[PDB]
C-alpha cells in the first residue's frame, strides 16, 4: 500500500478526473473511502497524473475525506480551490495471472503432492488444488517446475474445484501421460 | 447507481 | 498413505 500527498492545481477550469461512491454508497460495495474511475487527457489531473484513479484520496485540501459521503466529497472538491494540497493512497499492482503448464504421467504417478477441493481443500478456505511437495526427478518437477506453492485451477479444461478431493484427485490421475495444467498465481500478490 | 452519477471536475 | 493429508502422486 502506497501513500503520499501531492498539488493538483486547476489547469484552467479544473483538474479532469471522475470520482464516484461515498461512505453512505460505496462505489465497490465494501469501501467507505472514495475512489477516482478515469482521468481525462485535458485537465491538470491528468498532467500531473501524480496518482491513480483506483486510488483512495486519505485527504484532500486538509479535509477529513477517508471516508465520507459522496456529498461531502464533492464539497472538498467544491472548496478545494484551484491547487489542492491533498493526501492520496494507491495499494500496489495486484498479482492475478493464469498459467499454463505441461505435465507429464509417470510409472509412480505425475511425482507431487497436491491437494484441493470440498473435504480436504488443503488451505483454510480455497477450493482451488495447491501443490505441498514434489520429488526429485520427478515428471513434473522438471517439466511442470511447479515448485511447492503453485495451485492448478483445471487441467486443460478439467474441474479440478467442482466435485471434492477424492473426484479431483480421480481426475488428475487420470489425466493423459502429457497433459497440460492451467495454474494461478496468488491474486492481489 | 440510478440518480447520483459520478463527479467529473 | 495418507489421502487427506496431501495427494502425493
Amino acid at each position: 500500500m502506497e501513500y503520499e500527498e501531492i498539488t493538483l492545481e486547476r489547469g484552467n477550469s479544473g483538474l479532469g478526473f471522475s470520482i464516484a461512491g461515498g461512505t453512505d454508497n460505496p462505489h465497490i460495495g465494501d469501501d467507505p473511502s472514495i475512489f477516482i474511475t478515469k482521468i481525462i487527457p485535458g485537465g491538470a489531473a491528468a498532467q500531473d497524473g501524480r496518482l491513480r484513479v483506483n486510488d483512495s484520496i486519505l485527504f484532500v485540501n486538509e479535509v477529513d475525506v477517508r471516508e465520507v459521503t459522496h456529498s461531502a466529497a464533492v464539497e472538498a472538491l467544491k472548496e478545494a480551490g484551484s491547487i489542492v494540497r491533498l493526501y492520496v493512497m494507491r495499494r500496489k499492482p495486484p498479482a492475478e495471472k493464469v498459467m499454463e503448464i505441461k505435465l507429464i504421467k509417470g510409472p509412480k504417478g505425475l511425482g507431487f503432492s497436491i491437494a484441493g477441493g470440498v473435504g480436504n481443500q488443503h488451505i483454510p478456505g480455497d477450493n482451488s488444488i495447491y501443490v505441498t511437495k514434489i520429488i526429485e526427478g520427478g515428471a513434473a518437477h522438471k517439466d511442470g517446475r511447479l515448485q511447492i506453492g503453485d495451485k492448478i485451477l483445471a487441467v486443460n479444461s478439467v474441474g479440478l474445484e467442482d466435485v471434492m478431493h477424492e473426484d479431483a484427485v480421480a481426475a488428475l490421475k487420470n489425466t493423459y501421460d502429457v497433459v497440460y495444467l492451467k495454474v494461478a498465481k496468488p491474486s492481489n500478490a | 447507481q440510478v440518480v447520483p452519477f459520478s463527479s467529473s471536475v
